[PDB]
């Protein structure tokens, strides 16, 4: 388990996040956008979807006279999503890059422990048992300096990455608030076309 | 004991991290695996000193066998000094994977539990039923946002060499790091000024409220400036400026 | 009343409830000072900046007492205790350590300034969109339906007071998508068809206000044999 | 190493802040609602398949 390096578990487990997502899905399916601004109010789904059609600028009778066709199109579009995700090899590169970066950083930090930095050896135990106290400090100082520099570099890189991760999380939170809990009119913010739901 | 297939001429063993993990005994030809001894960090969980003095100890990532009577094993490690119950509450002090700790009167003690996400609800969906509100409520909420921070400047020679001429001559040999440091600090200060300039200087006219404060029954005395006090600040602004103190 | 019309409620709803709305607004405003005073960690974001700055300056000052591998950490004694040809060896280590400390401090300051700039940009956007106008973005200027906002200044920051409209006291009702009459379908212009149990009305969006179904609040646009779940009733002229 | 100074305290502070921010990110993104809604047992929504 490395040398002084430990990994801490997140506060929320995967099941809890799944429960949160399921609650959001149930709320948006059974109440529309009402539960995002107060108490949840019941409404039939075709009525809500006709309301959304009215929101984008089309009358209700357009939907009420084409219910089966719209349902079939939605079902086919939903069905194609799993195949689209599975077929594409680089579909989830953004999520893999985080793990790759973390593993690479930890591996480099661990590998840096084998450098000598200008000493007789890179192991303190042998130097302690092979030399005398009044002359071991000269060898120890260089190792200390090198390892301190490595630690500082690692910490700086981690901070720089954390800033970008925080920015992405803020964008994701804004998107969840604006595209899932309501209907957006901003262009190309919740997909390409005229937004209906998410 | 090692299940490693050592060739008759190898002596040691290594891994990806390039550290020793196997060795053969010179007297008796036998492969043995070497594992590091257990180590970890210690965390102390406590309420405020005004409340009580009892504490709990968490050994991070350590099996409870290696390490008062109540001991618990979480995925974050070993917890000592806390009791586990089925009762689920809102999280008070985070610990690990969905485990929280609190100070409860039960008498008073420290308990550990699983956090609760919220209150269960189920709206009655149906074919032809709708819900319509018959009343409303006016709500007021607050939001706090930082804008700027302190502007500082540093002198290289006084900080490093003070007033020593020999030290200054020695430092002059290094290069031109101090110019870069000064440039960075100056840019930071200018950006700090620009932040407030952009946030607050939105209007180009200084509008004034009418002398008579009637607006159809709406009361704005708590946010309008108070002429009695010298600094001309609203009571809420007074409270805000009194609360934040170095 | 214009803002009420903006959020989707007619003007007569406000004009007939002026005193109640004013009283609710006054009480909500009055509770704000008590809410701010009672909460201990209400202004933690603004205190964190001062704490960070003070901690950084204190660490930078405290770093001046380290020796970094020399006989002493004071140049004045070394100058007056040793000779020139051997003081440089001691001086170099102090120089290196203090330079490293300064570089670390500068890097930390830059990293903090980036985040501060981002927060300031967000605050400016919020001031532009929630105070100088009415926003339709969800959860951008408070929770609920946005009405207005008021700014206040605080040490190193800003405070926004958002006023929002929240529905309450809902009720069950029975609804239909369209109304059949004389072999013609009828859809509501704005609102929804509602029924208390025996009669059918048309009501608005977020406030119960039944009206008699008439040709002035509906359009025909179709036939009776296509819509699923249609309910047939008389339509007055 | 004790002679060098107090760099390790700063390193620990930075790492702790990073971890706390990492938790806060998920807390802000996912914990949007305060109620746990449940879907009705019958999965009919006018012909839509979920
Ligand atoms: C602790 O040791 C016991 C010994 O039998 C083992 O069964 C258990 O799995 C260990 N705990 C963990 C978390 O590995
Ligand atoms: C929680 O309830 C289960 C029910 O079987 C019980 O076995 C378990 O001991 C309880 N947890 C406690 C008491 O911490
Ligand atoms: C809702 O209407 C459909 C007709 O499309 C019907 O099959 C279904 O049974 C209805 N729901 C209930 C709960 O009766
Ligand atoms: C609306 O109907 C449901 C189902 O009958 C009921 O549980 C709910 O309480 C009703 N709404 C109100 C405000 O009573
Ligand atoms: C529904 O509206 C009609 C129209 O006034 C009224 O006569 C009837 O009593 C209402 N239903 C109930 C249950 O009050
Ligand atoms: C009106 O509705 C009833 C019940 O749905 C139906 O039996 C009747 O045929 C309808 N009227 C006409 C003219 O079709």
């Amino acid at each position: 388990k490395f040398n002084g390096l430990t990994v801490l578990p997140p506060l929320l487990t995967d099941e809890m996040i799944a429960q949160y997502t399921s609650a959001l899905l149930a709320g948006t399916i059974t109440s529309g956008w009402t539960f995002g601004a107060g108490p949840a109010l019941q409404i039939p789904f075709p009525m809500q979807m006709a309301y959304r059609f009215n929101g984008i600028g089309v009358t209700q009778n357009v939907l009420y006279e084409n219910q089966k066709l719209i349902a079939n199109q939605f079902n086919s579009a939903i069905g194609k999503i799993q195949d689209s995700l599975s077929s594409t090899p680089s579909a989830l590169g953004k999520l893999q890059d985080v793990v790759n970066h973390n593993a690479q950083a930890l591996n480099t930090l661990v590998k840096q422990l084998s450098s000598k930095f200008g000493a007789i050896s890179s192991v303190l135990n042998d130097i302690l048992s092979r030399l005398d106290p009044p002359e071991a400090e000269v060898q120890i100082d260089r190792l200390i300096t090198g390892r301190l520099q490595s630690l500082q570099t690692y910490v700086t890189q981690q901070l720089i990455r954390a800033a970008e991760i925080r920015a992405s999380a803020n964008l994701a939170a804004t998107k969840m608030s604006e595209c899932v809990l309501g209907q957006s009119k901003r262009v190309d913010f919740c997909g390409k076309g005229y937004h209906l739901m998410s | 004991e090692s299940n490693k297939k050592f060739l008759p001429f190898q002596q040691f063993g290594r891994d990806i991290a390039d550290t020793t993990d196997a060795v053969r005994d010179p007297q008796t030809l036998e492969i043995l695996d070497i594992t590091p001894c257990s180590f970890g960090g210690v965390s102390v969980i406590t309420p405020g000193t005004n409340t009580s003095n009892q504490v709990a100890v968490l050994y991070q990532g350590v099996n409870c066998t290696e390490v008062g009577s109540n001991v618990f094993q979480t995925r974050a490690g070993c917890l000592i000094g806390a009791e586990y119950v089925n009762n689920s509450y809102e999280c008070d002090i985070p610990i690990g994977a969905g485990i929280c700790a609190s100070y409860q009167t039960q008498s008073q003690s420290i308990i550990a539990y699983t956090m609760s996400l919220g209150a269960e609800n189920s709206v009655a969906y149906s074919n032809n039923s709708i819900a319509i509100p018959t009343n409303f409520t006016i709500s007021v909420t607050t939001e706090i946002l930082p804008v700027s921070m302190t502007k500082t400047s540093v002198d290289c020679t006084m900080y490093i060499c003070g007033d020593s001429t020999e030290c200054s001559n020695l430092l002059l040999q290094y290069g031109s790091f101090c110019t870069q440091l000064k440039r960075a600090l100056t840019g930071i200060a200018v950006e700090q000024d620009k932040n407030t300039q952009e946030v607050f200087a939105q209007v180009k006219q200084i509008y004034k409220t009418p002398p008579i404060k009637y607006f159809g029954g709406f009361n704005f005395s708590q946010i309008l400036p108070d002429p009695s006090k010298p600094s001309k600040r609203s009571p809420i602004e007074d409270l805000l400026f009194n609360k934040v103190t170095l | 009343a214009y803002r009420f019309n903006g959020i989707g409620v007619t003007q007569n709803v406000l004009y007939e409830n002026q005193k109640l709305i004013a009283n609710q607004f006054n009480s909500a405003i009055g509770k704000i000072q008590d809410s701010l005073s009672s909460t201990p960690s209400a202004l933690g974001k603004l205190q964190d900046v001062v704490n960070h700055n003070a901690q950084a300056l204190n660490t930078l000052v405290k770093q001046l007492s380290s020796k970094f591998g020399a006989i002493s950490s004071v140049l004045n004694d070394i100058l007056s205790r040793l000779d020139p040809p051997e003081a440089e060896v001691q001086i170099d280590r102090l120089i290196t350590g203090r330079l490293q400390s300064l570089q670390t401090y500068v890097t930390q300051q830059l990293i903090r300034a980036a985040e501060i700039r981002a927060s300031a940009n967000l605050a400016a956007t919020k001031m532009s969109e929630c105070v100088l106008g009415q926003s339709k973005r969800v959860d951008f200027c408070g929770k609920g339906y946005h009405l207005m906002s008021f700014p206040q200044s605080a040490p190193h920051g800003v405070v926004f007071l958002h006023v929002t409209y929240v529905p309450a006291q809902e009720k069950n009702f029975t609804t239909a998508p369209a109304i059949c009459h004389d072999g013609k379908a009828h859809f509501p212009r704005e609102g929804v068809f509602v029924s208390n149990g025996t009669h059918w009305f048309v009501t608005q969006r977020n406030f119960y206000e039944p009206q008699i179904i008439t040709t002035d609040n509906t359009f025909v646009s179709g036939n009776c044999d296509v819509v699923i779940g249609i309910v047939n009733n008389t339509v007055y002229d």
